[PDB]
Parts: structure tokens; sequence; C-alpha cells
């Protein structure tokens, strides 16, 4: 298919007063890797990230049109954007190409800036937003990632056990996929600091 | 769409907006250019420095290509948009016919851009004149100028701006064959010419030479201090 | 008081005035004509005169009463050529309300769309702002009858008794003394108090061939024009 | 002055002079009268012979808009046949969209709004023509309308446009057009345009008549030659 | 005068002066005379020059095989209508495959030239077309004017000093509907000798004759073939 | 105070068309002579300064291989009309595979000459001469700012126009030769110009039936000057 | 229609053009802004005009507008025309960043706006902008920069410039007290309060009558800091302490 | 047809845009209106006198809502007001169709004033003849803004527009402080409109709208008579 042309996997998971996001590192064309440091998670202000998965053009294209509209928002207004507001901004951006659609599926994760409350959502390729309270996934290996998160997620998790759950959810689901792998990067954010770790995965 | 005839004829056959624009040229600063047989030399005067500004942003000698320099006078707002349209045309020539742009070709682009712009609807004409100087292929140094009505016109030596009649009357009594003998001797013609203009005693002059193979090379105010010493020293002893 | 071309086009005077609009209010008065509209308890009556100077002219084509929609009628004052063009807009704007929104247009929303169009003429410096006035009547649910006036400046308001034309100020001085004694108003009383308005201002004591009366009522909300026979019924009952 | 150059400026007392100046150009065209009989409309145009060099039948001031509608003009002839083109074109779009022949209360409404649209802007001038429209239908009877350069239209039992307008419609009301058929009318149309334009101002002139009704089976056409020779036999009996 | 600047502005008397000033442009061009018989239509022009070595400015143009025109005014506006004139004749011949009738052609010209006489910043066409042609109804002589008011006529004359040519045609038009092509032309040639000063008349280099004919395609005669027509005229009586 | 650009006179002509006729009395003078052997065609340059390069200016320019030109009045807007004439002769060659005649070049330019207005802005202030050899022999035409063109035999255009046209009517006859028509024109230019006549103030160009458009240069030109 | 046209684009018979010189006459009054730099950092000192006792004092500044992530501008003149120019070059910097994925150099942002501003002086039959404005910023090619725009459309680099009501009084004093490349960002702050002490006719330098913003380079920050009204008045009196000593000892 | 496409607002030789100066004179000849924010909500008040007893005062309204939480009054001429109300009604909707959030009151004034500046420069138009007062409670803190026909805007604590506005602003300076309730601000806003009204100030001669954290609303004439009672 078109989504399986480059592969990819993005997972977000909600914790107690924190939220983690993870993605793979492989860039490739249908059978053949090219590099293992392809960026798929982009910062949108402090304590608010976005992950993109799908066609590798629209990963780099939408992440630049969205940054274009975001800086004009935060200069016309005097404040940073709420996590709920960005979801309506992306859903506008994808729906304008209703018949010329971008082949990507965004995943948004971040904390609310005033009252530090987590927020996760995901969108299809024409912008149907879906907010949840436990986890959202996007990419080619979606069904493998549902078997992980339905069996491993707990309601109230400190950032230590939140890291261990989203790591074991990614290292086993991506290992079962063929066109996704070659490393996993994990961002875990919270109101005081922010933490980026890279996992020891199979380069197989 | 503003449709109105700006430039119309007079009852005795003149275009008033054209010759009103020639007086906007007649109070811009003086720019002088001569050509030698191997190195051209043009240089503006009346830099009018205020010792609190960046010296590079005030420049009026710019380059259209490696081989083509350009000086101007008049009002600087209309100047740097004629330049930026000329940079596009001399670049699109290279996508066509493979040789670089001859210096005669780019003046026909500027003058034809400047003419039809005194012909359209709702447009005042440009208020600049130019000096285009370049040594083309096969090493033939030559220069041109551009009237605001759009008449390209070649020269051996010329001067535009405020105080251009006195300098041109100075060059006709001074442009000999042996004045372009040496490369350092043609520069002594220009610095003697601009000193016979609005004062510019070594502090307001900015020459820019081109030796037919390099780019433009601005000498800093140390050799101009060295040249103005010896230009007065020969005048110190003969009279 | 004047500077520039402010006498000629719609720009501001130094005093803040603008003269091309207030030159156009007294273009209404060149018709030599006056209309009176009175709202009742369950009805609304427009009365206006007509001046037929020739026997060669067809007396059935000089009506200033116009049927805008099936439930909304209007009377026109001012010059004739601009008045009939404005009726063409109101018939058109009412049909687009029914097509877009699926129900009958209220009479105040129609008067708002007319005044917004007339605002643009005094807003651009190119057009001439249509020196004619506009009076509408109609029945609105949970509001009863209601009357609206639109002038060529773009202003509008709902009234209880209305005059427009040459004898406008003398008629409004008559009607405000009539309404503030707070008599109740039946159907025949509003017709009687609207004929006797311009019958005493103009001092004519006419016969039924010079006036024309449109009416709407909450038992038959159709805008209907009275016959000369039944105008004569009201007219002979007025002389007791 | 300065208030009378454009058609977009009111006067300081509130009237447009560019329309009134264009009305003054109508009273240099000669005379065009038209009265309607019991069962039809008869036009009539007296036509100046400017020089001997022109041809009998040149430059007709009496047009033919639709199969049943007629037009007689008086004004600046280049503007007259320009209005005759759009009126002829308006009747074509009625039939192509609605299927049947256009009625006169709608046809004169569509043309007069087109005339009115040139009295609003500085970019155009008003027309310099006044004209008449007449027709006959079996479901409607005869109709007779008239349009001034301002854009005002009314119905008539008989009207007149040209130099001597009042001097022509003085004698029209001497007739009894309510009962006469359109045969005796043709002699009476020609007679009242013989008593006008004395032989001092004009040397010679030309009669031009038109004719519509059920005697013409609803179609508009010119009179035959023999009937208008009877009216020119009825010429020199007005000297008694 | 402030009422004398634009075509839009009416006069307080009701006479637009910009139309009336374009009538002065047709009075500056040289004269030409058209007339018709029962079966023929002849128009005769009078050329001018600037110096004796420059050629003479031609005036009679070929529109179609049965239509020819004659111009008076500024020639650049004449070619602007002539190219419109040729175009409207051959597309009707392209669609209906028939010659376009003359009286229906001129109604297109009157609608074409009326449009710039009502807009803003648009001049009238200063030109003086005399039109000669064939319908199925025989010959036709038409004239136009910059006021977009075309006239059906049987003999006219327009240009500089044309009033003397009209006085000749009024006292001889009883004879025009009978004669053949030979003295039909030299009736019209006696009109052009009326509109001249009293020393030079018709020296075979300033005159041109066009005829459309009942079995004859429209034909222009110039300065050599004029000489059969031009001979046989008497001397100017004085 | 301000009329439009499109206004008739009360005398009836126009204003700015008539004003542009005044503008071509300021240009340099130009003389062309039609001879049955061929068309000779000359001009002066009006050199202003000693420092000026003389050959950079030109008035004679060619349109095709068999059609030359000569301009006067303003120069900067003459280059627009020359470029339209060059493209017009190539479109005629492209579709018809022949050479456009000298007359039909001129009316293609003259239709362009009166097209200013306030839709889709002033008339052109130039005056042109067209020398060429088509299949009817050598031709010579002269257009106007008004868009009027006519065939001439010996036309003089410029600031010294009426002074030269008087002296040109007395020397011309219909049986000239091209070798003496060249010599006859330089006598007229010698009288009317300011400076003394040399090989740099003027230039010539001739077109013959045999060869194509030929322009003289500073070697074969001064033999006519020294043998004037 | 051509009788009502005002012809805001044509020349004058003396050669110049009137319409922007009237706008540069209006730029003389109504405001005072100045800038200075010699080292790490560059400052904008602006003087507030409306000092009425009933205002909210919000929107983080009054005449200072953050344009990019690492440059800002001070404005003067017609304030309604100012808001349209600000959000016009604000997205010129973003469409540069969309195209090249790199922050814009400070000089060629000025040239992009000054081509838009020049076009209204040249065709269209349009009123020009009566707005002149400063530019501070940082880039990797030349570091700290300082520019000035004009309603005619020509710009220039500078080291110290005022466009106040007595700007010519200020510039004559700026080139009496300066040093090329040695005025660090405390002496520049001390020199800024001295200059607007003079050009402001309202004496004693009320701390709410001025606005000061600095642009200092932190490693990946380029901190643009509008300094608050608690450290202005200590800098005011610091000028006031030394001037009593410098006068009495002379 | 088409337009004019040339600005009829030019610079004077003294450097003043004259048409904007004349448009402010039309604002000063309007009906008086005051507006006060006090620590939990904003009070807008205007002054509405019908010319005679024949008018129906409950037909048109000066105080207009823009959204759930933004109200707007004016002081200028009538028909120019209804244009930029309908424009401001739409601008709140294109913000909401993008961001799914009610528009902040600061961002509305960014976009209404940008219309009026664009309208005082373009070809063939005269500027508007109204000033505005815009209220709203976005994110707890209330707001009060004022635009002008030039296109600028300000942030007021309390102000007055219309006739005798220079006397109203001196009156508010001696009365307003930082600490008032909403119903205390109502009593001092009727007290400042009484400085320039006619003899009788009934329940239909004025029109008052308020904001809370509950949103913008407009007072019915019942409780307007209650506030008008126990006044002065």
């Amino acid at each position: 298919s078109i989504m399986s042309y480059n592969g990819g996997a993005v997972m977000a998971m909600k914790g107690k007063n924190c939220v983690a996001i993870a993605a793979d590192r492989r860039f490739g064309i249908q059978a053949q890797m090219v590099t293992t440091d392809f960026q798929k998670i982009f910062p949108m202000g402090d304590r608010l990230y976005i992950g993109l998965a799908g066609l590798a053009t629209d990963v780099q294209t939408v992440a630049q049109r969205l940054k274009f509209r975001l800086n004009l928002y935060e200069l016309k207004e005097g404040r940073q954007i709420k996590p709920y507001t960005l979801m309506s901004m992306v859903a506008n951006l994808l729906y304008e190409k209703r018949f010329g659609p971008y082949y990507t599926e965004p995943v948004i994760a971040g904390l609310d800036p005033k009252t530090f409350k987590p927020f996760i959502c995901s969108l299809d390729l024409i912008g149907c937003p879906m907010v949840t309270d436990d986890f959202v996934v996007s990419g080619t290996c979606a069904e493998q990632m549902y078997g992980m998160c339905e069996s491993l997620w707990e309601p109230n998790m400190d950032p230590d056990h939140l890291f261990e759950t989203i790591s074991q959810a990614m290292l086993n689901a991506v290992d079962r996929d063929a066109v996704s792998g070659m490393g996993v990067i994990v961002h875990i954010i919270e109101k005081d600091k922010i933490t980026t770790r890279t996992l020891k995965a199979r380069m197989d | 769409s503003y449709d109105r005839a700006i430039t119309v004829f007079s009852p005795d056959g003149h275009l008033f907006q054209v010759e009103y624009a020639q007086e906007a040229v007649k109070k811009g600063s003086t720019a002088v250019g001569v050509r030698g047989r191997d190195i051209v030399v043009l240089g503006v005067e009346k830099k009018s420095v205020a010792k609190l500004q960046d010296e590079r942003t005030v420049r009026k000698i710019c380059a259209l290509d490696d081989n083509v320099c350009m000086a101007f006078a008049g009002l600087t707002a209309d100047a740097r948009i004629v330049i930026n349209r000329a940079r596009v045309e001399c670049q699109s020539h290279r996508l066509t016919v493979e040789d670089p742009v001859t210096v005669e070709y780019i003046t026909r682009y500027i003058a034809s851009l400047k003419q039809r712009y005194t012909q359209s609807n709702g447009r005042r004409p440009f208020g600049i004149s130019a000096l285009i100087v370049g040594f083309d292929f096969d090493g033939t140094p030559r220069l041109y100028q551009t009237d605001p009505s759009g008449t390209y016109h070649a020269w051996k030596a010329n001067a535009i701006g405020r105080g251009a009649k006195s300098v041109r009357e100075f060059l006709e009594k001074n442009y000999t064959d042996e004045a372009i003998e040496t490369d350092d001797l043609t520069i002594k013609l220009v610095i003697k010419a601009l000193l016979e203009v609005v004062q510019s005693g070594g502090k307001n002059i900015e020459l820019a030479v081109m030796r037919r193979d390099q780019s433009l090379k601005i000498l800093n105010p140390e050799e101009i201090e060295k040249y103005v010493a010896e230009i007065e020293k020969e005048k110190e002893e003969n009279e | 008081s004047s500077a520039g071309f402010d006498r000629h086009i719609t720009i501001f005077s130094p005093e803040g005035r603008l003269y091309q609009v207030e030159y156009a209010f007294k273009a209404i008065n060149q018709g030599g004509l006056t209309s009176v509209a009175v709202r009742g308890k369950d009805c609304a009556v427009i009365v206006t005169q007509k001046k037929v100077p020739d026997k060669l002219l067809d007396s059935s084509t000089v009506t200033h009463l116009f049927k805008i929609t099936e439930n909304i009628g209007c009377v026109m004052t001012g010059m004739t050529a601009d008045s009939r063009s404005q009726v063409q807009r109101a018939r058109y704007e009412a049909a687009n309300w029914k097509y877009k929104y699926g129900y009958e247009i209220p009479v105040d929303m129609l008067c708002k769309r007319i005044a917004d169009i007339s605002q643009v003429y005094t807003q651009n410096a190119e057009m001439r702002p249509l020196g004619c006035c506009m009076i509408l009547i109609g029945i609105d649910e949970e509001q009863g009858p209601q009357v609206y006036k639109c002038d060529p400046a773009g202003y509008y308001c709902g009234f209880k008794a209305t005059a427009a034309g040459v004898k406008q100020t003398e008629s409004t001085s008559f009607l405000e003394k009539k309404v503030k004694k707070k008599f109740d108003w039946t159907f025949e009383q509003t017709v009687e108090t609207a004929i006797t308005c311009l019958s005493t201002v103009l001092s004519i004591d006419f016969k039924p061939s010079e006036i024309e009366v449109g009416v709407v009522t909450v038992e038959n909300p159709k805008f209907r024009i009275l016959t000369e026979a039944e105008i004569d019924a009201h007219l002979v009952a007025l002389a007791e | 002055t300065g208030y009378d150059l454009s058609a977009s400026t009111f006067s300081p007392d509130g009237r447009v002079f560019q329309v009134e100046y264009a009305m003054k150009a109508v009273e240099n065209s000669s005379t065009a009268i038209g009265i309607r009989c019991k069962d039809g409309v008869v036009f009539g145009v007296e036509k100046l012979v400017l020089s001997k060099l022109y041809e009998e039948g040149s430059n007709k001031r009496l047009f033919n808009v639709d199969r049943h509608v007629g037009m007689a003009v008086a004004g600046l002839l280049a503007d007259a046949r320009s209005l005759a083109d759009i009126a002829r074109e308006e009747a074509s779009n009625f039939r192509s969209n609605f299927g049947y022949n256009i009625p006169l209360k709608h046809l004169a409404d569509r043309v007069a709004m087109y005339v009115h649209a040139y009295t609003l802007y500085s970019a155009v001038r008003p027309f310099g023509c006044s004209f008449m429209l007449g027709s006959y239908s079996v479901n409607d009877g005869a109709q007779l309308y008239m349009i001034d350069p301002s854009g005002v239209s009314y119905g008539y039992w008989g009207c007149a446009i040209g130099k001597a307008r009042q001097a022509a419609k003085t004698e029209i009301e001497k007739l009894q057009m309510k009962e006469m058929t359109c045969r005796d009318i043709v002699k009476e149309v020609a007679k009242i345009i013989y008593i006008v334009h004395d032989e001092v101002k004009d040397k010679a002139f030309e009669l031009e008549l038109s004719w519509v009704g059920e005697l013409t089976n609803g179609r508009h056409e010119i009179v035959p030659k023999d009937i208008r020779e009877e009216a020119e036999k009825y010429a020199k009996e007005s000297l008694k | 005068n402030q009422y004398d600047n634009d075509v839009t502005v009416w006069s307080p008397q009701g006479r637009i002066h910009q139309i009336e000033y374009a009538m002065e442009a047709v009075k500056q061009g040289s004269a030409t005379v058209g007339l018709k018989s029962k079966t023929h239509a002849v128009l005769v022009a009078l050329k001018r020059a600037q110096s004796e070595l420059a050629a003479h400015q031609k005036k009679i143009l070929h529109v179609d095989n049965h239509i020819g025109i004659s111009i008076a005014g500024l020639t650049a506006d004449a070619r602007l209508l002539c190219n419109f004139m040729r175009q409207e004749c051959l597309d009707s011949r392209f669609v209906f495959d028939r010659p376009l009738p003359v009286s229906r052609l001129v109604s297109l010209i009157g609608s074409k030239t009326q449009i710039p006489t009502q807009r803003y910043g648009r001049r009238p066409y200063g030109v003086g077309l005399l039109i000669a042609g064939y319908d199925d109804m025989g010959p036709h002589i038409f004239q136009t004017c910059p006021s977009a008011n075309y006239f059906d006529c049987r003999a006219m004359s327009i240009g500089a000093r044309s009033q003397s040519a009209r006085t000749y045609l009024e006292r001889h038009m009883s004879e025009f509907m009978e004669c053949n092509l030979n003295e039909l032309v030299k009736h019209g040639l006696r009109a052009l000798r009326e509109t001249l000063p009293a020393e030079q008349d018709l020296t075979t280099k300033n005159v041109s004759i066009g005829i459309v004919g009942k079995d004859l395609e429209f034909t222009i005669y110039d300065d050599d073939d004029v000489s059969p027509f031009l001979e046989g005229l008497e001397e100017r009586p004085q | 105070y301000d009329r439009g650009v499109n206004t008739f006179s009360p005398e009836g002509r126009l204003f700015q068309v008539e004003y542009a006729i005044e503008a071509i009395k300021l240009g340099s003078t130009a003389i062309g002579i039609q001879t049955s052997e061929g068309v000779c065609l000359a001009v002066e340059k009006r050199i202003t300064s000693p420092l000026m390069e003389p050959s950079s200016i030109e008035k004679i320019v060619e349109i095709d291989a068999h059609i030359g030109c000569a301009m006067s009045g303003l120069i900067a807007d003459a280059k627009t009309l020359i470029d339209k004439a060059r493209v017009e002769t190539q479109n005629h060659w492209f579709t018809y595979n022949e050479t456009m005649t000298v007359e039909s070049v001129t009316q293609a330019v003259s239709n362009l000459a009166l097209q200013f207005g306030e839709e889709d802005s002033r008339p052109f202030g130039v005056a042109l001469l067209f020398g060429g050899v088509d299949e009817k022999g050598p031709q010579l035409f002269h257009m106007d700012p008004s868009g009027t063109f006519v065939q001439c035999d010996a036309r003089a255009i410029g600031s010294a126009s009426e002074g030269a046209q008087s002296s040109l009517q007395e020397v011309y006859h219909k049986s000239m030769t091209l070798k003496e028509a060249i010599k006859s024109s330089l006598i007229i230019l010698k009288q009317v110009m300011e400076e003394k006549l040399n090989a740099t103030n003027i230039e010539l160009a001739t077109v013959q039936p045999g060869q194509n458009f030929h322009m003289f240069t500073k070697e074969e030109l001064e033999e006519v000057i020294k043998d004037i | 229609s051509r009788r009502y046209d005002s012809r805001t684009t044509i020349f004058s018979p003396e050669g110049r053009l009137y319409q922007v010189e009237y706008a540069m006459e209006a730029i003389g009054h109504a405001g005072t802004c100045l800038g200075i730099l010699a080292n790490d950092g560059v400052l904008l000192a602006a003087e507030r005009r409306n000092i009425h006792k009933l205002l909210d004092e919000v929107f983080f500044s009054e005449k200072i507008y953050k344009l990019n992530e690492d440059m800002a501008c001070s404005v003067a003149g017609i304030t309604s025309d100012a808001n349209v120019l600000t959000n016009e070059l604000r997205l010129i910097a973003q469409r540069y960043l969309l195209q090249y994925q790199e922050p814009i150099p400070c000089e060629q942002l000025v040239t992009a706006l000054c081509d838009i501003k020049q076009a209204y002086t040249q065709f269209g039959g349009k009123r020009p902008f009566g707005v002149s404005l400063l530019y501070i910023g940082w880039d990797k090619h030349y570091g700290f920069q300082l520019y000035q725009s004009d309603p005619s459309g020509n710009y220039g680099g500078w080291k110290a410039t005022c466009i106040g009501n007595n700007s010519a009084a200020a510039v004559s004093m700026l080139k009496q007290d300066y040093k090329e490349g040695e005025m660090t960002l405390k002496s520049a702050l001390a020199l800024a309060i001295k200059v607007l002490n003079k050009t402001m006719d309202v004496s004693k330098l009320s701390a709410e009558k001025v606005e000061i913003a600095t642009l200092t380079r932190e490693n990946g920050k380029t901190v643009i800091r509008v300094l608050k009204q608690k450290e202005v008045e200590q800098l005011i009196k610091k000028h006031e302490e030394e001037e009593a000593k410098a006068e009495r000892e002379k | 047809e088409r337009g004019y496409s040339f600005s009829l607002t030019t610079f004077s030789p003294s450097g003043k845009l004259v048409q904007i100066e004349y448009a402010l004179a039309a604002v000063a000849g309007g009906a008086p209106s005051v507006g006060i924010k006090a620590a939990n909500g904003v009070v807008l008040a205007t002054e509405k006198k019908q010319k005679s007893i024949l008018y129906d005062e409950r037909s048109v309204h000066k105080v207009e809502p823009i959204t759930k939480h933004i109200g707007l009054v004016y002081s200028g001429m009538g028909p120019d007001y209804r244009v930029l109300v309908h424009r401001a009604r739409k601008l709140a909707q294109q913000y909401y169709l993008v961001y799914q959030e009610p528009i902040p009151t600061a961002q509305l004034v960014q976009r209404v004033a940008s219309v009026m500046q664009e309208y005082t420069q373009s070809g063939g138009v005269r500027p508007f003849g109204v000033s505005l007062l815009i209220c709203g409670w976005n994110e707890g803190r209330p707001y009060l803004f004022q635009s002008d026909p030039s296109g600028a805007y300000f942030a007021w604590k309390a102000t007055a527009m219309g006739k005798n506005y220079v006397n109203g602003k001196t009156f508010l300076e001696k009365r307003y402080n930082e600490d008032l309730e909403l119903e205390d601000a109502i009593h001092t806003a009727i007290l400042t409109l009484k400085e320039s009204f006619e003899g009788q100030m009934t329940e239909d001669n004025i029109e008052v709208g308020i904001c809370n954290e509950a949103g913008f609303r407009r007072l019915t004439p019942t409780e307007v008579k209650d506030y008008l009672a126990a006044i002065a």
C-alpha cells in the first residue's frame, strides 16, 4: 500500500502527571533501509510534542506547514498554544486537502500549560480527532501495538514505571513488524524536566 | 487597477514627467567613470559619511555579474529595484545562450525596461540614471549610460549627478591618449576629476577599479590618501 | 463649512456633515406627494393619495402601493424611477430568504437588507444614493402588526404611526397628539384616524377617486388593496 | 455651478440636471403620437423631409420589437435604435425561458430598469430618447406604455412626444377612443398631426403610420398604402 | 466652457459637443460623391496629396464582391472599421453561404459606433463612410456619421466643400433613374468639378471611380482606366 | 483644466496626435530618395560630446534582408515599433514561405500607431521612413504619429524638413541613378546640419534589387565626401 | 471621475515629489524611538506618548513588536498603518523559514519590506505609508545589527539613530558621546537615559513615560527582554546621582 | 460596473490626514456613551432618545452581542455601525471554525481595527464615522477596548465617547478606582450619563449591557428601572 512504502510507528501513553511518546528510527524504501536516524517526533513548544507516521514526504511536509502556522499564532497572540487547540489546528490543515490528502497520521502528546494535565489524541489522514485517556498508536504495525497496551497499561503510573511500560510495548511490537525497527527513541515529559532516551533494540 | 495616463505630451511636444524626472537625477550625488585600455575605473563621490552608520549598506557600486558593475545617481529607492530586475535577466541569459552576458546586452534590457514604463498606465517614470561598466568576452572594455527616458548610449568618459556639466567640461580638456597609459595613471584622472567637483577631500570619495579579469575591488581610504597626496604633489611643483 | 469636493461626492465636510445625503432627503419632496401609515391593535393601514392630472392617462397604472411578498406590502414616496427599482430589489431579496432558509421572511429582516444596500451608495464615492423612501407593513407572529420606514441614508426604525413626503412634519405633529391620548384602536378607527390625518393636513375633503388604501389584518394576513366602492363605505361613515 | 456635470451628484436643492438636460434633447425631435382604440393601437409619426436627396422610406422612426409589440421613438436616433436592440433581445429571452409571448407590463418594466441604470453613474450618460410601446393580445386587450429618459413608465389612452407635445395632446382628448375601432382612428391620427407644424418652419413632411390589433390578427405591421392615402385624402379638409 | 471635455457630459441645451466636434473632422477630408441608377451604384472620390512627388491618398476600398465604401476623416479610424467590415461579411458567408445584405450590414455599424459615444474616456469614430452595394432589392447608397446615425439616400456628398455638390444633385436627380453607366458616371463627375476652385479640375491622377453592377462585381478604377470615363466632358463655363 | 488623452478639438482634429507632430521637429534630419536603380537613405547623427562614442547610436536599422528603416523624433520609443516590424515579417515568412512586401509591412505598424486609451497610453512620437525592394521594384514609404502612411519619391524628415523639401523638389527627376542620388542627398545634408560634414557625422544605407540591404561604413563612405 | 483624482504618484516640476515629503513631515512629530549598539547586545529606547491616568498597560509593550524569534522592531508614525506593516513582515520571516528551514538574516528582511513600501510610492494611485521604523536583531553572518527604514522605501545600517520629535537634537548629541565597539550594554543603557533626558521636554524622566527593550545573545536563545518598570527608575536616579556630582565639581 | 481605484485620503502639507480628522468630528457629534470595567465584569452604557413618542424603542438596539461573551456599543452615525457589526459577527466565526474556541477579546480588536485601516486607504471610499467600545471576559480577567475611525485601538479602564466626552473623562477620573463590584460600576455609569442627558431618564432612554464570567448579556428594561431608581 501507500502507508507501507516507508513504514513507521508512533505510540503515546498517558501517565499520572506525565506523558510519554515513542517512535522508531528506520528510514527506508520498501525493502531497503537508508538511514537509522530519521526524525519523526517534532517539538511544538515546551511540554508539547507531535509524532508523525506514514509517507516520508508528508512527514517532512506537514511538520513544516504546521510550524509555519504555529509561529504566526504565538506571535499574533501573546501566549503558548494549548494542547487541545493544536488538535483543531492540525485537523483544519489536513481537511483542506480533502481530495489531495497527505498520507500521514499524527499523534499529539503534551501537558496543559496552566494546570499541568496530560493530553493525548490521534488523527486519521483527513482529520478525525480522537481523544483517549490511556494510549494512542499510529503506523503500519498498529495491531501489534494494541496487544501490548491493552495488557500492560495501568491507570496511575509514576514516570519510572511509565517508561518501562512504553519501552516493553515498543520493543516487542516493532520486533514483530518487518518494515519498522532499527532503533527506538522515547521522550517522556513532565512539568519539571524532560527526558529523551534511546533504547537498545534489534538492528536485525 | 489604476488606469490613468501619467505621461502625456505637452502642447509644444515635450513629456513633462520625463524631464521632471531628469531633475531628480540632477541632485543626486556625482558618479564618474572612465575606461582604460586594460582596466576600467569608475567611482562615486560625495559619500557624505556621518561616522555612525554601516559603510557597506550605503554603497552605490554593485555588480550584476562577475564582469558587469553598475553605478547610479538619482533617488536610491527606484535604483535597487531596477538592479534586482537586471540580476534576474542576466541570470536567465545563462539558462539560454551559454556565454555570459555582454555589457551591451544588459543595457538594452534596462533601457527598454525604462522606456515602456514611461508608456504604461498609472506609472510615473524612473528617476535614476546609470553607468554600466564591463569588460566583455575578447577583453574589450567599454561603458554605457542610461537616460531616464531610456536611451542607452556609449562613452569614453562620463559623469552624472549633481555637478555633471562642470566635470564633463573638465574631462574634455583632460582626456588624452597618454592619460590612460598606466593603470595607476588612469586612476589619477578620476581622482583629479572628482576633486574638481563637490569637494570630497579624500574623505568622501570611493573609487572602484576592475582589471578586466578580477571582480570589482574597492580600495580602502589609504591608497586614496596615497593617491591624493601625489595628485597634489605634481600640482605642488608645476605651479 | 465646506472644503474640497465635499459638496459633490459623499465625503466629509469639516463640520462632520456630508451633504450629498441630506441633499437627497429633499429629493423626496419633489414628488409633491404624502403617505401616512398607522399601526393598530390587530391591523396596519397604509393610506396615500394619487394625483391624476390627465384624462388620457390610465388611472390603473399610477399605484404607489406595491405587493412585495404575499404577506408584505409597501408604499413608495420620492421620485418614481428610483422607487420602482427599489421594489425590484425587495421582491428579489424576499425570494432568496425563502429559498435559503425555508420560511417566510420577517418584515424587519427585510428592511435591514434594504438599508444595508442603501448604505453602500453613501459609502462609495461613485454612485448616486437613490433619493426615495420606503414604508413596509406586515403581520409577524408573536409580535402582531408592525411598520418600518427606510430612508436613503440607510437608517431604519419601527414606528407606531408614520408619515412621509411633503407634509411630513405637519402630519407627525397631528399623529403624536392622537396617539398620546391612548385610545384603543379597532379596525375602522385606524382607517378613520389615517384618512383624517391627511384630510386635515392637506385640507381637501376628497371623494374616493384620489386615494388608495392597502391593509393587513390578523384574520386575513394577505396584503390587499381596497376597492373604490368599499373606500366609499369608510368615507361616508367619516362624515357623521 | 459644477453641480451639473456628472449624473452622480445631486443639486443643492436635490435634483439631477444631467437627466433634465437629456430630456431637453427630446423636444428637438419632431412629433410621435400614438393612441389606442377599442381593439388595437395606432401609432403615428410625422417625418421631416430634410432634403430632396434622401429616399422615401429612409431612417424610420418607428420600429418593430416583437411579433406583436411596436415601438415609436423620438430623440437622438442612435440611442433610439440602441434601446430597440435590447428590447428586441429581452423579448427573445422571455420566450426561450418561459415559452410564451412576453406581456407588456413586464416588457416595459424590463426596459425601463435598463434605462434607469444609466442615471446612477459617472461612467455613462443618460439616454436621449423617449419612446412608446403598444401591442394587442386576445387575453389582455390593447396596451400602450411610454418611457421617458429618466426611466418612468405609465399607461395611457393616448400620448405624444416631440416638439409640440402639449399642442398635440390638446386635440387627443377631443376624440372618443373608448368606442372607436381602429379604422376611423387612422383618419383621426393623421388629422391631428396636420394641424401641427405650420409650413413656416418646415417645407414638406412625410406621414408614417403603424397599426396593431386583431384586425391585424395580433401581428404588428405598417398600414397599407390605400388606407393612408384616404387619410391624406382626409388632409386638406382641415382648412375650413 | 466646462461642458466640452468628455462625451458623457450633456450640455444645458442638450447637445453633446464631442459628437459635434467629430462632425468637423469629416468636413476636413476631401470630397466624394455617390449616386445610383435603377441597376447601378457609382461612387466617385477626389484624392489629395502633400507634395507633388508623394503619391495621392486613396479613399475607395473593396469590402466584398458586392460592397464598396468611401472614406472621409482620419484614415486610421477608417481601417479600424474596414477590418470590422470585412470580418462581418465573410463570416456570414461562412455560416449561411450567402452574401450579407447591405441594409443589414449598416445596422451592425450603427451599433458598433454607438458604444464609445456613451462610455467614459472613449472618443467617437471620426469617419465618413459612404456605402454602395447590392441587396436583392437593387442598388443602395448609404452614408454614416460619427454620431452613429446612418441615412438611406439616393445621392449624397460629404467632405470639404460638399454643399455645392449637393446643389448640383438636387436639380438633376430626375434623370438618374433612367440612364446607363456611361452618363451616370459623368453626371457624378460633374458634381466633383463643382466642388473645386476655378482653375484645376480632373487631371486623371486625383480621381477614382467605383461601380457595383447588376452583372458586374465591384471594381475600382485608378488613374489609367479613368481616362475612358473622364473624356467627353465639356469645359467649365465661365 | 485637464482634458483627457482622447478629446477632439473644436476645430476637430485631436490634441495629443497633433502634439506628437510637433515632437518630431526636434529630431535629427533624415533624407530618403526612391530611384529605379534602388533606394538610398541617409541621416545625420548629431554628435554632442567629443567623449561620446559615435557608432553606438544609429538611426538606420534593418527590418529584414530587403527592408531598411530610418527614424526621427524620439528614439527610445522607436525601438518598440522596429521590434514589432521584425516579428511581423517573420510570421509572414513562417506561414506563407515568402517575403512580406514593403507596403504591407508599413500598415502592420500603422495599425499599431493609434491604439492608446484607458482600457486593456499616449501616441508614439516618432516618424519613420521605409526603404525596400519588393517584387514591384524599389519602394519608399513614410508613416506618421497619426498612423497615416503614403508612398513618397523623395522625403525629408526631421528638424530641417521644410528647408530640405524645398531644395529636394528642384534636383529630383524620375530618371536618376543611384550613384548620383547618393551624391545629391549629401549636398542637402551639408547645407542643413550644424557641424562640418565628415565620415562620422552621417551614415548611409542602400538597398538594390540585386544584393540585399547594405549599410555603408567609414571606408567606402568618404570617397563620396571627397568627391562631393 | 478624473476630476476627483488627486494624483498622488506624479512628480513635481522642481524634480522631487510632494506626497512622501508630507509623510516624512508627519514622521517628524508624534513619537520618539532610538537604538544603540557597540558590543554584545542592542537596545531600543522608546518614549510613550499617551500617559493618561486611565489605561491598562497590557500587550507586553506599546511600540515594540517581536517580529522573528531573534529580532524585533520599534515603530513611529501613524499607528494604524503600523499594525499592517508589522504583521506583513512577520510572515515574510516565516515563509523564508518554510522555504529554507533556517532563520532569516536581519538585512534581507528589511529589503523585502522596503520593496513593498516603495511600490505604493510608484504606482497604483495610492496613499503611501506614513511609517518609519527601526530594526534590531542578530544573525550568524554579521551578529548584532541595527537598521532604519523610511516611508520613501530606502533603508540603512547604523550604530545610533533617533526618529523622535527632536531627533536632529539627539543625533547631534549621539555623535558627541560614543565609542566604536567599546560601549558595552551598561554604558549604552547609561547613555540612553542621558539622551532622552534631553529630547523629552517633560522633565524629571518618569519611569512610566519610557520603554526599554534589550536583545542579548544567549547560546541558543537570543533573549529579547523588555525590562520591567522596577529597574528603570534605579537607572533613572543613577543618571541623577552623577549629574549633581559632575555639575558641582565643575 | 467598476470602482475608482484611487485614494481620496491624502497627506496635507502640514502632515495630517484630513478626512480622518473630519471623521472624528462626526464621532464627537454622536450620542454619549460610557464604559467601565470593575474587577469582575465590564459595564457598557449608552444613551438612546427617540425624537418623538411615535418611535418603537424596542425595535432597534445600540448594545449588541458579538458572541457568547463579547458585547459592543458605539458613538457615531447609525448605518455605518451595522456594517462592521455584521463584519465582526463573521470574524468571530472564522476563528471558531479553525480553533474550536471562542475568540479572545484582544484578537477580535486586532481584526476589526484592521478592517478600518484597510478601509481608510483603499480606493474610492470615505472612512467610517464611528468609534467602538468592546467588552468581554476571556480567561477570568475582563477587558475593555476602544477603536477609532483611523484604525488604532487602546485599552481603557474607563472612558466616555460622544458629546461632552471631555467632561465625562474628568468625571470618571474623580470617581473610578481599582476596587469596585459590577453593580457598583452600574451606579457610577448611570451617574456619568446623567451629566449630559435630558430632564427625564426613564427605563427606555438608556440601554445597559454587562459582562460576567457567565458571559455577556443585555439588561431588560425591568431591572434598568431598578438601577435608575435610587440613583443620583
